[PDB]
RNA sequence: UAGCGGCGAGCGAACGGGGAGGAGCCCAGAGCCUGAAUCAGUGUGUGUGUUAGUGGAAGCGUCUGGAAAGGCGCGCGAUACAGGGUGACAGCCCCGUACACAAAAAUGCACAUGCUGUGAGCUCGAUGAGUAGGGCGGGACACGUGGUAUCCUGUCUGAAUAUGGGGGGACCAUCCUCCAAGGCUAAAUACUCCUGACUGACCGAUAGUGAACCAGUACCGUGAGGGAAAGGCGAAAAGAACCCCGGCGAGGGGAGUGAAAAAGAACCUGAAACCGUGUACGUACAAGCAGUGGGAGCAUGCUUAGGCGUGUGACUGCGUACCUUUUGUAUAAUGGGUCAGCGACUUAUAUUCUGUAGCAAGGUUAACCGAAUAGGGGAGCCGAAGGGAAACCGAGUCUUAACU
C-alpha cells in the first residue's frame, strides 16, 4: 500500500523551493497581554525547521 | 550494406539501426529481463497459520521441564511451519521501450559484426516438408540458425516444427534472447525492411 | 529453490574433526567438543610460535653460561667481552659452540678476556 | 555475443546484506541491530514523529492556513511550451489538447520561462509583464 | 489529494479522465384496429461439440557390458524430436505424438420453424400518501453533530401532487437540471467441492497435504475434538531345491540363482553419534580445560648405504571450555548428554537515498486491446518556478503606509 501522510504534520509545515519547510512560530494564541510586542512582532512571520528536527517532518510527510 | 549470397545487392540500411557500439550492460539487462518475464512462478509453502493443527499449547507455560511452546505449527518445530512460506508472485520487470529497442538495435549490428547475419533474399521451401528445408540448409552450411521472414509462410513454419536447430520466427516477433541464442540469423530482405522500420 | 544442507554440513564437520584427530575422548569424536579444541590448539600455536623463541634463547643462555663457567667467567661479563671486541655471532650458534667444538669455544672466553 | 558471455556493468549489482550468517559476514548475531531495547526487538521501532513521549514537533507547532479551492484549478504555463499549439493561437482549450495543462482547469497564466520564435497570439490567457515584452518582442499579440 | 480525526492514532473520497462491457423496458389503460415487434410450449431438420474409439511414418551392423537405447560406421522418417516405457541415455523396439478420422444411443449448445399459448402502432389520458418534509433517538455516507448537505428509520407527526415538486454539501434568492413514494433486465465482475488437458528457476519422504504406505487410520479424549509413525530387493522372483549344526526352533554355514547376496525380503547407497574385535605405541610415585612449544624412545613404510613420511608421545616450558549476559565471568551466573536432519532479517506494495543503464528539457507510461515479453494506449504521473494563509503576483514575491 501507499505511504499514508501524517495529516496533522501536512496542516503545520509548507515545503520551500531549496527542500525544507516553513512553519508558524509558537506562542502565539493566547496569553498575548503580558508579552512583550518585540517578542509577538518576531514570531509572526513564517520560519524554517532547524537541521535536528528535519528528518522527523521529512519522515511524517513524504509526499511534498 | 548488407552482401546477399545469391545476389550481391546494395541493400542500403540505416548506418545506426546496424552499426553501433555493443552496450553491454543495457543487452545484458534486457535479456536477463526477457528470460526474467519467462517465469510463471507458481508456487507455495504454508506459514504456521495455514498448516492444518489446532492452536492449542501442547503443554502449559511452566512446570513442564519442555522448553515452553505454544503451537505444533511452529517453524522451529518438525512437520508444518516454513517461517517465509512463498507465495504465487509475478517476476516480470519492466523493461523501457528505448532500452529494448537500444538492445536489440546493439545486439541486431554484432551479428553483422560478427557475421552471424547472413541477410538473403526470398527464402521458402516447395511444400510442407522438413526433408527439403534440411535438404537446403545443407547447401548453405547452417544447422543451427533462426530464419527470420516477412510473410510468414505455412510452407516454411510447418517444415521447421520438428526440426530442434530451427527456428522461424516473424519479423514482427523477434526476441533479444533468440537472436543471440542461434548461431546464425537468415534474415529475409522483406523482414530487414520490416525490422528496420520496426526499431527506427 | 530449497536447498538441502546435509552434504555440506558433513564436509565442515568432517574437516574439523581430521584437525582433532589424536585428541581424548569427545574431544575427537564429538564436533561440538572438537571444534573449542580445534579453536583452542589454534590459539595456542599462535601463542606459542611467540614463546618458542623466547625459550629457545633461555636454553641458549643457560647453555653459553654453564660453557663459559667451566672456563672460568660468567655469561654476563662474556657477552660484553664479545660485543666489546666487536664479535656478531648469536647465542643460537655460541650454544652451538659450547656442546660441540669446546677447543674452539676456548678460544671466544680468551677473545672476551682482552675485554 | 553468446547468452554465456554477456555481463553487467561493474557496480550495477551490489550482493545485499545477509544477517545473522556468522562472524565473518560483519553483521552476523544482532543483524546490525545492536543489543535489546526496541529497537532489536521483531516488529519493534517507535512509529513516525515520536519523540520519546515529548510533545511531537508535529503538534507542539501550531497549524495555519487553508488549502484554496481556486489554485487547485488554475495553471502556470511556461513561455517555452507555448509555440507546441496551432500556428499562433492559444486559448485554453487548444492549449488543453496539447497536453500542456489539465483538463479541470479554467484560469491560467503565462510566465516569464524564457525563449519565443514564432508570433502566437495568446487570447484569454491571463499573461505576465514579463511574458508580455517577450511574446511581443518576438511579433505575437495578446486578447 | 480534499476532507474527517481525543485535528491524536488513524480513516480517507468525489468530481473529472482512460479502459472492459454495453440495452432496454413494463405496469397504476381508454382508441381505431388487433397476432404484427417481441419473448413464450414444444417438436423440429439442422450445425458442431461431449460421453466409446480407428489409423498413425522411419534401424542397421560392429565395440565394451549382465543387459545397449551408449562408443564408433553407415542409413532412413520428420505437419510426428510433446512425453513415457523398454535389462544404461531410443526420432526409427513399444505406447504415444503431429495429422487424418469416427457414433446404434444419450445429451450441451447455435439457425429455420407448425404454434395450447402472446400484442404493435397509433390517438386520449393518467402518472405511485400516512408518502416527501419535519421533531425526537439512532445508524449509513471518507465525513466522529460539527456551520453539516444527502441517504436509511425506532418514535411522534405530516405536504404539494406537474402554473407541481426533488437535487446542486447549512441557509436564502435567481439560474440549471432531473421526476421519488411500483416493478423488471443479459454482458463486463467474484468463486472452484468437482471434471479434462497442459505448465512450473515449486517439493522430493523431518520436504510436499495431516495423509506418496488401506490416514483422518492407529491412538488419545465422556465429548466436542485432537491425531501420528510408516516410501525404495532385482532387469527379471531367477524370493535361495538339496546338505550340514540346532529343539521338525530361531539363527547360521555351505550349495544354487544373479552383474552383484556385505542386492536375502530387518533387502539401493549406508554418514555420525554409540558399541566392539585385532594390531602399533603409551600407561600402575603421579595431581588440574587434557592442549600447545620443545622432545627421547619404540613401531613403522620407503628408499638406500642419505634421511625421511607416518603411528605413538616418557619427560618438559606455557596454558582456568564455549555461548550468553554484563562495569566485570574458570567462574560456584545462563544454555547445551551426544549425533544426524530441520530451525530465525522474508515477501508485496509505496517512499527516499546510493550505484548503474537508457533517454535527456524532457523522462515515462497504467488498466486495457494484441496474441506470443513485441506493438499500440501518454489517461495520467514526475521535472523544467517560486513567494504568499489566500486572492494574487511571478524571476520574483511575501512582509508593511513603504521598506537603505
Ligand atoms: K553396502
Ligand atoms: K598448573
Ligand atoms: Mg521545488
Ligand atoms: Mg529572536
Ligand atoms: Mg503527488
Ligand atoms: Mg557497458
Ligand atoms: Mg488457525
Ligand atoms: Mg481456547
Ligand atoms: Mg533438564
Ligand atoms: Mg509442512
Ligand atoms: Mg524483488
Ligand atoms: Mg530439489
Ligand atoms: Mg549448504
Ligand atoms: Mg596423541
Ligand atoms: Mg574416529
Ligand atoms: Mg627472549
Ligand atoms: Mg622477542
Ligand atoms: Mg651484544
Ligand atoms: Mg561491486
Ligand atoms: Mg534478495
Ligand atoms: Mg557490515
Ligand atoms: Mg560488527
Ligand atoms: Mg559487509
Ligand atoms: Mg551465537
Ligand atoms: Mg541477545
Ligand atoms: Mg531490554
Ligand atoms: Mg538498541
Ligand atoms: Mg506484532
Ligand atoms: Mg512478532
Ligand atoms: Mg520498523
Ligand atoms: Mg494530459
Ligand atoms: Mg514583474
Ligand atoms: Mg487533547
Ligand atoms: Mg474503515
Ligand atoms: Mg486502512
Ligand atoms: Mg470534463
Ligand atoms: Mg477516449
Ligand atoms: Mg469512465
Ligand atoms: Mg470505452
Ligand atoms: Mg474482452
Ligand atoms: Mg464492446
Ligand atoms: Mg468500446
Ligand atoms: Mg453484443
Ligand atoms: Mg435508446
Ligand atoms: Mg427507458
Ligand atoms: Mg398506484
Ligand atoms: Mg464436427
Ligand atoms: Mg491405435
Ligand atoms: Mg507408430
Ligand atoms: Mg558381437
Ligand atoms: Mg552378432
Ligand atoms: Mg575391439
Ligand atoms: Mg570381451
Ligand atoms: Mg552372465
Ligand atoms: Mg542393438
Ligand atoms: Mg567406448
Ligand atoms: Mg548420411
Ligand atoms: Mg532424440
Ligand atoms: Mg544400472
Ligand atoms: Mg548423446
Ligand atoms: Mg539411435
Ligand atoms: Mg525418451
Ligand atoms: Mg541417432
Ligand atoms: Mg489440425
Ligand atoms: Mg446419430
Ligand atoms: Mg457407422
Ligand atoms: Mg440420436
Ligand atoms: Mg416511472
Ligand atoms: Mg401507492
Ligand atoms: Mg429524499
Ligand atoms: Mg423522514
Ligand atoms: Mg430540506
Ligand atoms: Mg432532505
Ligand atoms: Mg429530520
Ligand atoms: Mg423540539
Ligand atoms: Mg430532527
Ligand atoms: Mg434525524
Ligand atoms: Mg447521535
Ligand atoms: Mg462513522
Ligand atoms: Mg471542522
Ligand atoms: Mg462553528
Ligand atoms: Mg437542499
Ligand atoms: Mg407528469
Ligand atoms: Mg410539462
Ligand atoms: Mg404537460
Ligand atoms: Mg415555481
Ligand atoms: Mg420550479
Ligand atoms: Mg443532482
Ligand atoms: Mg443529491
Ligand atoms: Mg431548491
Ligand atoms: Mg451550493
Ligand atoms: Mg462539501
Ligand atoms: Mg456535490
Ligand atoms: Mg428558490
Ligand atoms: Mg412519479
Ligand atoms: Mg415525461
Ligand atoms: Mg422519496
Ligand atoms: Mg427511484
Ligand atoms: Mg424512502
Ligand atoms: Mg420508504
Ligand atoms: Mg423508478
Ligand atoms: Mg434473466
Ligand atoms: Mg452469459
Ligand atoms: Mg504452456
Ligand atoms: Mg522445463
Ligand atoms: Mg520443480
Ligand atoms: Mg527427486
Ligand atoms: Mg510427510
Ligand atoms: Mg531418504
Ligand atoms: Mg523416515
Ligand atoms: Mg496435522
Ligand atoms: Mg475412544
Ligand atoms: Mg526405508
Ligand atoms: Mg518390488
Ligand atoms: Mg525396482
Ligand atoms: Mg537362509
Ligand atoms: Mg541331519
Ligand atoms: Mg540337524
Ligand atoms: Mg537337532
Ligand atoms: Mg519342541
Ligand atoms: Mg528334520
Ligand atoms: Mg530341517
Ligand atoms: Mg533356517
Ligand atoms: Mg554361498
Ligand atoms: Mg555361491
Ligand atoms: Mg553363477
Ligand atoms: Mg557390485
Ligand atoms: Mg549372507
Ligand atoms: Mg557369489
Ligand atoms: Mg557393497
Ligand atoms: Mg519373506
Ligand atoms: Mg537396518
Ligand atoms: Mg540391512
Ligand atoms: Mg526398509
Ligand atoms: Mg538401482
Ligand atoms: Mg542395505
Ligand atoms: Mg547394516
Ligand atoms: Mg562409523
Ligand atoms: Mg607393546
Ligand atoms: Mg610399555
Ligand atoms: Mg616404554
Ligand atoms: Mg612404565
Ligand atoms: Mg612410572
Ligand atoms: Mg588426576
Ligand atoms: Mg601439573
Ligand atoms: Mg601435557
Ligand atoms: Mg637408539
Ligand atoms: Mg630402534
Ligand atoms: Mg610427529
Ligand atoms: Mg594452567
Ligand atoms: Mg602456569
Ligand atoms: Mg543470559
Ligand atoms: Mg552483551
Ligand atoms: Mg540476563
Ligand atoms: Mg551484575
Ligand atoms: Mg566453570
Ligand atoms: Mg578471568
Ligand atoms: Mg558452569
Ligand atoms: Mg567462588
Ligand atoms: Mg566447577
Ligand atoms: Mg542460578
Ligand atoms: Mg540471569
Ligand atoms: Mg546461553
Ligand atoms: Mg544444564
Ligand atoms: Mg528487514
Ligand atoms: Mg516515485
Ligand atoms: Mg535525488
Ligand atoms: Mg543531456
Ligand atoms: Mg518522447
Ligand atoms: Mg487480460
Ligand atoms: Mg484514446
Ligand atoms: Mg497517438
Ligand atoms: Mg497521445
Ligand atoms: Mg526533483
Ligand atoms: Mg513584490
Ligand atoms: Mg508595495
Amino acid at each position: 500500500p501507499k505511504i499514508k501522510t501524517v495529516r496533522g504534520a501536512a496542516k503545520r509545515f509548507k515545503k520551500t523551493g531549496k527542500g525544507g519547510f516553513k512553519h508558524k512560530h509558537a506562542n502565539l494564541r493566547h496569553i498575548l497581554t503580558k508579552k512583550a510586542t518585540k517578542r509577538k512582532r518576531h514570531l509572526r512571520p513564517k520560519a524554517m525547521v532547524s537541521k535536528g528536527d528535519l528528518g522527523l517532518v521529512i519522515a511524517c510527510l513524504p509526499y511534498a | 550494406e548488407l552482401v546477399l549470397k545469391d545476389a550481391q545487392s546494395a541493400l542500403t540500411v540505416s548506418e545506426t539501426t546496424f552499426g553501433r557500439d555493443f552496450n553491454e550492460a543495457l543487452v545484458h539487462q534486457v535479456v536477463v529481463a526477457y528470460a526474467a518475464g519467462a517465469r510463471q512462478g507458481t508456487r507455495a509453502q504454508k506459514t504456521r497459520a495455514e498448516v492444518t493443527g489446532s492452536g492449542k499449547k501442547p503443554w502449559r507455560q511452566k512446570g513442564t521441564g519442555r522448553a515452553r511452546s505454544g503451537s505444533i505449527k511452529s517453524p522451529i518445530w518438525r512437520s508444518g511451519g516454513v517461517t517465509f512460506a512463498a507465495r504465487p508472485q509475478d517476476h516480470s520487470q519492466k523493461v523501457n521501450k528505448k532500452m529494448y529497442r537500444g538492445a536489440l538495435k546493439s545486439i541486431l549490428s554484432e551479428l553483422v559484426r560478427q557475421d552471424r547475419l547472413i541477410v538473403v533474399e526470398k527464402f521458402s521451401v516447395e511444400a510442407p516438408k522438413t526433408k527439403l528445408l534440411a535438404q537446403k540448409l545443407k547447401d548453405m552450411a547452417l544447422e543451427d540458425v533462426l530464419i527470420i521472414t516477412g510473410e510468414l509462410d505455412e510452407n516454411l513454419f510447418l517444415a521447421a516444427r520438428n526440426l530442434h536447430k530451427v527456428d522461424v520466427r516473424d519479423a514482427t516477433g523477434i526476441d533479444p534472447v533468440s537472436l543471440i541464442a542461434f548461431d546464425k540469423v537468415v534474415m529475409t530482405a522483406d523482414a530487414v525492411k520490416q525490422v528496420e522500420e520496426m526499431l527506427a | 529453490a530449497r536447498v538441502k544442507r546435509g552434504v555440506i554440513a558433513r564436509a565442515r564437520h568432517k574437516k574439523i574433526l581430521k584437525q582433532a584427530k589424536g585428541y581424548y575422548g569427545a574431544r575427537s569424536r564429538v564436533y561440538r567438543v572438537a571444534f573449542q579444541a580445534v579453536i583452542k590448539a589454534g590459539q595456542y600455536a599462535y601463542r606459542d610460535r611467540r614463546q618458542r623463541k623466547r625459550q629457545f634463547r633461555q636454553l641458549w643462555i643457560a647453555r653459553i653460561n654453564a660453557a663459559a663457567r667451566q672456563n672460568g667467567i660468567s655469561y654476563s661479563k662474556f657477552i660484553n667481552g664479545l660485543k666489546k671486541a666487536s664479535v656478531e655471532i648469536d647465542r643460537k650458534i655460541l650454544a652451538d659452540i659450547a656442546v660441540f667444538d669446546k677447543v674452539a669455544f676456548t678460544a671466544l672466553v680468551e677473545k672476551a678476556k682482552a675485554a | 555475443m553468446r547468452l554465456n558471455t554477456l555481463s553487467p556493468a561493474e557496480g550495477s549489482k551490489k550482493a545485499g546484506k545477509r544477517l545473522g550468517r556468522g562472524i565473518g559476514s560483519g553483521l552476523g548475531k544482532t543483524g546490525g541491530r545492536g543489543h535489546k531495547g526496541q529497537k532489536s526487538r521483531s516488529g519493534g521501532g517507535v512509529r513516525r514523529g515520536f519523540e520519546g513521549g515529548q510533545m511531537p514537533l508535529y503538534r507542539r507547532l501550531p497549524k495555519f492556513g487553508f488549502t484554496s479551492r481556486k489554485a487547485a484549478i488554475t495553471a502556470e504555463i511556461r513561455l517555452s511550451d507555448l509555440a507546441k499549439v496551432e500556428g499562433g493561437v492559444v486559448d485554453l482549450n487548444t492549449l488543453k489538447a496539447a497536453n500542456i495543462i489539465g483538463i479541470q482547469i479554467e484560469f491560467a497564466k503565462v510566465i516569464l520561462a524564457g525563449e519565443v520564435t514564432t508570433p502566437v497570439t495568446v487570447r484569454g490567457l491571463r499573461v505576465t509583464k514579463g511574458a508580455r515584452a517577450a511574446i511581443e518582442a518576438a511579433g505575437g499579440k495578446i486578447e
